[PDB]
């Protein structure tokens, strides 16, 4: 996902 | 030599200095008193966009002993000192002690959990010649990642499949593509001690 600006998984 | 241009020889101590000019060094560092390294500063990322990457000369695995004044001896200092000397930005330019192992000095553990559909592992990445470089991770998501895991770590495999040198498409896409069993292989820097305490 994309939150405040970064990409996590 | 002169350390604004020196060469940095394997396996030598070398004094650089680096331009930096209010723009961000842009490296991962790892190390800290309280961090899962503890014998050394190591830079496990450098961003293309920043002045690391614009002076040419530093690879990951570098070990960083001295910034400016400051030896880095990070049995004395906390993870966040040591990462936050290399996030300040400097307005003109920063001297640099470096030493680049040959053979490089590491650690390589692995990490396996049951991931729950749509409960991501809480990790941010970036790709490199070595694999993912973990920039950030969201603590409580999975209890192997808090014991086992922190930022600067580099995964080298997920699920079979080798990081290394991958587009940031293709990395994210595996590991959003796992809903089950993971199965993780990490390098992580263990350079030998080369600093003192103040």
């Amino acid at each position: 996902a994309l939150r405040n600006g970064q990409y996590w998984v | 030599q002169e350390p604004a241009t020196a060469e940095i020889k394997p396996n030598k101590k070398i004094l650089i200095e680096l331009k930096v000019e209010k723009k961000p060094m842009g490296v991962i560092v790892c190390g800290g008193k309280n961090n899962h390294v503890t014998t050394g500063c190591v830079i496990t990322h450098v961003y293309p966009e920043g002045q690391v990457a614009a002076d040419k000369r530093l690879k990951i695995f570098d070990h960083i002993c001295d910034i400016n004044g400051t030896p880095i001896h990070v049995g004395s200092m906390t993870t966040l000192k040591v990462h936050q000397l290399f996030h300040t930005t400097y307005e003109k330019a920063v001297t640099l002690t470096v030493f680049r192992a040959d053979p490089p000095e590491l650690e390589k553990f692995n990490v396996d959990l049951m991931k729950k559909a749509g409960k991501e592992l809480g990790l941010s990445l970036s790709p490199n010649e070595i694999g993912c470089t973990i920039a950030d991770l969201i603590q409580g998501q999975y209890p192997e990642i808090d014991s086992k895991l922190q930022r600067g770590d580099i995964i080298t495999k997920f699920n079979g499949d080798a990081l290394e040198g991958l587009p940031f498409q293709v990395c994210y896409a595996l590991f959003k593509g796992a809903n089950g069993k993971v199965s993780m292989e990490v390098t992580r820097p263990k350079p030998t001690l080369r600093t003192e305490a103040p």
